[PDB]
């Protein structure tokens, strides 16, 4: 699995960064790290894919980056809707395909 | 080279399957000069047609090739003992020639083609 | 416009069986690899299984390797997940999603683009 | 046999890649007798030259063969969608014919030759 | 194509084994028209006989093929250095031509045939 | 009419070696896959090794993989089991049996049809 | 291994059933389950093969069946000779070939 | 006459990186497989990695499989060992040696014939 | 790893034998066992390769032998220079290539 902080706190207008530590075999080997946002009680939504890329309909406020074995999601200009569970996902190779990190609660 | 050629023609199919190389080695070698040349060219292109058929399946460079096409009991409902221990290849060909084209079509329709495409895709992950 | 609706979530006794289905609309179903990802109620997401666009290649997490069976029908635009010998650890909301892989003639889609509603399975 | 021959010539390359066997089956079948014999012999040796090219790479008995030669953006800088979903094989050949020999040279220079030698050596340990 | 053809003929066997493709590419391309056609047809069927020999062993579509036939010191008792670093392929052929047929017979007798049958059987379990 | 007689069971020190043999009669020896199955005295049966009809393919349980060697001679109608580096866990009555597998040109024989008498090995 | 009851008891004329529980990878994957009868002090004898099939020289009193991951041997019309150790066997796949269950003693 | 001189041993923080190099002289560099073998100061020798004569095949011990990378340049007669995500267990004197394997056209060289001086790495 | 005695003692003129016990998969499977001599503070030096063979520049005093899973190095005519750490090495197969035994100190 991917180590993730259980909670990150912020206020509107600032910028927060949720980290995601993984093994060298998954995040240090492949540039396929993605971030999902699950509002409470609804399905997840893809916010970031391929480390940096963004889907269509996602603001520039969500951004992604990677460094070694650690991938980070930066959320800038916090708002009320941003309160969600932010899940990490990494492609871990042919044998084990996808490993999800523990969900991170954002409090605004 | 010619020794044992078709010697297992009256053997069981199981026993004749151990002599496939004697019958495989023997498929490759004025107006009468043109006749001999036509015979040689015909033999060559026939051999190449058979090898192409083997190659569009997964059976390239193989005299025995296992496939992923299931056997249908509409083609023959005999058990392995009747086929490989009681029957000969000539009798089997006489029995199965009506479905041979269906079997060939199935061999190149899905199994080798979808296999190849799936190996194209498995070389991505 | 993409919609993925799951049907078949319910209650099943331990050791039972269950067939989840996911009906897709709003896009070319046959051009997308599909995946099943489960979230236990208090816990996070867990990838369960994956199937390619043509339905010929199927991958599973080792915890459900011999028990689960993912399949699809492109004519009907349906994605099925058969579950046998259900254990207590399989209690979760199962989501059908589009992605996980792609063909060799397409860009890499190592991510789950469009998610479904969810189907609650309790053992 | 002739059915569907070149029918996907105007299809996308991705869609025409599912019909390779119809165009592969069709490459193998007095003074005018000599003319017909010359045509047949030429077809045979051409087919064998193509098969030899496939075999000196790792692509023997295969209609789709993945290699270890990286793609260079000096040959084509289009993304997979423009190639396999927007373009046809004739247009692709027109675009890539200037580099085809470089690609063939790279296919037989290092990848199959060094692979084979490395498999020679890996069969020692 | 013709460049480097037989250029490593006087090289050591080890060094000449890195140039096999130049000598493999060069084996495939009125009364005098019949003469040229006979030459072309003979070259074609010779190439196909060699490929058939490679294919009835496990060496189909390969220029270097490792086998399961042990080397007998009755054929040559030299150590690898004398063979691959001191001798050329012409000298080796002169030395080993008396046993070549025995080696070919052993290559197609047991190793490829029993291997194939054992892979037939290993695809059951 | 089938008879399978084992010879070579005896006493061997730990770390020693032993060659068991099994002579077969009453049937076509070369048409049958053979197997060695051992039963420790107070315990149940345990499959040790298996060899195909031609004697080319040999399979072993992982506990004796590098130590045991099954072989056969169809001319002599004999089945040999060479045992090296014998441990204390190999104390058992060894039975030679016919079956375990079959050729691709035969019906499946995933069972041991005809058993032998037994050969007692003690370490 | 295959879980088997150590003992099953019966009287002449009744019908008893010896069970054999195995993993999904062996009994739930392949229809090759066989039953052997070892009288005390003698070699085993095949009583059932391929779940249901019977050898030659075996009465209809011995029968076999399978359900999911559990295979059962039914012995009807018990007799004195039936006292034996009844062993389960299952083909567990290419890697591990055969797994035997613990012997079951029949008391008549 | 054979000489193998190692350069690049030093101090590196945990989780850091380091490139060791080994320059060879006195023999045909391209005709020899190379190896890296490390000895921790109070402990014995441990094989780290191996590379064939052409530099195409690379083998590592499982403890450093995804972290270390052996390479060579025959034109320059250099053997490089790149080390990433260095742990505390990698503290050792690293020796570059000639041997470990050979080509199929050569006698077996399953041994390290000529050793280097050493390069001390401390984490 | 290969089990080796931590120390062997001798006097000049005698002959000592350093043993090396290994698994059947490495020493009992392949005849590639080699012995290195590391004087204190310097690099190792190959003394024996391929069980019995000697390099060039190594005296006949160093000899090697094998028996089953145990390989032995015999040093005859002990001298002052022989004081070193004697290391065992075995080719353990394709997966794990080389396994070294614990060093043995020779005291003269
Ligand atoms: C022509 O057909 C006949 C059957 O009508 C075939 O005869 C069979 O030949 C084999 C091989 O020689 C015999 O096997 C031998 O049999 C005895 C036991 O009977 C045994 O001493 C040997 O171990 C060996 O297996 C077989 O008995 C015989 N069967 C019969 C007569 O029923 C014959 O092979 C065919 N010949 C061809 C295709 O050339
Ligand atoms: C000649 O080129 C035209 C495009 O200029 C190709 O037309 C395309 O044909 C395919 C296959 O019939 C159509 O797919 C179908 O489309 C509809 C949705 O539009 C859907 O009902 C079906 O599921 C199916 O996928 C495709 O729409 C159509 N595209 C166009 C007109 O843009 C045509 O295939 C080419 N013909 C050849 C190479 O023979
Ligand atoms: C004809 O035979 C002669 C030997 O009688 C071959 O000469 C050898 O050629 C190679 C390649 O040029 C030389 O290797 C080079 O040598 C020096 C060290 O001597 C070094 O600077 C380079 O790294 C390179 O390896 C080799 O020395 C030379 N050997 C001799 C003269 O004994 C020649 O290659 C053959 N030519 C053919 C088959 O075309
Ligand atoms: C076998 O052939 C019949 C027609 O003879 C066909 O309808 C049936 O589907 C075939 N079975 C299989 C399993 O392909
Ligand atoms: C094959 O079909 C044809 C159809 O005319 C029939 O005459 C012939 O008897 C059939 N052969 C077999 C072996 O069924
Ligand atoms: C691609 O081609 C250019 C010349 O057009 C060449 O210089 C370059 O090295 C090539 N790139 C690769 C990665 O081979
Ligand atoms: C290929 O190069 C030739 C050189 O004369 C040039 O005329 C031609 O336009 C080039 N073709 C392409 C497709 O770049
Ligand atoms: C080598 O050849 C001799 C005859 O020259 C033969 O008797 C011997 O059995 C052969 N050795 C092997 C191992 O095949
Ligand atoms: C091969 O055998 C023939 C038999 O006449 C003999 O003349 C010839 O010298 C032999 N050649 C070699 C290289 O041994």
């Amino acid at each position: 699995a991917l180590t993730q902080p259980p909670s990150v706190s912020g206020s509107p207008g600032q910028s927060v960064t949720i980290s995601c530590t993984g093994t060298s075999s998954d995040i240090g080997s492949y540039n396929y790290v993605s971030w999902y946002q699950q509002h409470p009680g609804k399905a997840p939504k893809l916010m970031i894919y391929d480390v940096t890329q963004r889907p269509s309909g996602v603001s520039d406020r969500f951004s992604g980056s990677k460094s070694g074995n650690t991938a980070s999601l930066t959320i800038s200009g916090l708002q009320a809707d941003d309160e969600a569970d932010y899940y990490c996902s990494a492609y871990a190779g042919r044998q084990t395909f996808y490993i999800f990190g523990g969900g991170t609660r954002l409090t605004v | 080279v010619f020794l044992g050629f078709l010697g297992a023609a009256g053997s069981t199919m199981g026993a004749a399957s151990m002599t496939l190389t004697v019958q495989a080695r023997n498929l490759l070698s004025t107006v009468w000069g043109i006749k001999q040349l036509q015979a040689r060219v015909l033999a060559v292109e026939r051999y190449l047609r058979d090898q192409q058929l083997l190659g569009i399946w997964g059976c390239s460079g193989k005299l025995i090739c296992c496939t992923n096409v299931p056997w249908n009991s509409s083609w023959s409902n005999r058990n392995l003992s009747e086929i490989w221990d009681n029957m000969t290849w000539l009798q089997w060909d006489k029995e199965i020639s009506n479905y041979t084209q269906i079997i060939y079509g199935l061999l190149e329709e899905s199994q080798n083609q979808q296999e190849k495409n799936e190996q194209d895709l498995l070389a991505l992950d | 416009e993409v919609q993925l609706v799951e049907t078949g979530g319910g209650l099943v006794q331990p050791g039972g069986s269950l067939k989840l289905s996911c009906r897709a609309s709003g896009y070319t179903f046959s051009s997308f690899a599909m995946s099943w990802v489960r979230q236990a109620p208090g816990k996070g997401l867990e990838w369960v299984s994956l199937i390619n666009d043509r339905g010929g290649l199927t991958f599973y997490v080792d915890s459900v390797k011999g028990r689960f069976t993912i399949s699809r029908d492109n004519s009907k635009n349906t994605l099925s997940l058969q579950m046998h010998s259900l254990r207590d650890g399989d209690t979760a909301v199962y989501y059908c999603a589009t992605g996980g892989m792609s063909s060799a003639l397409q860009s890499s889609k190592y991510y789950f683009d469009f998610w479904g509603q969810g189907a609650l399975v309790t053992v």
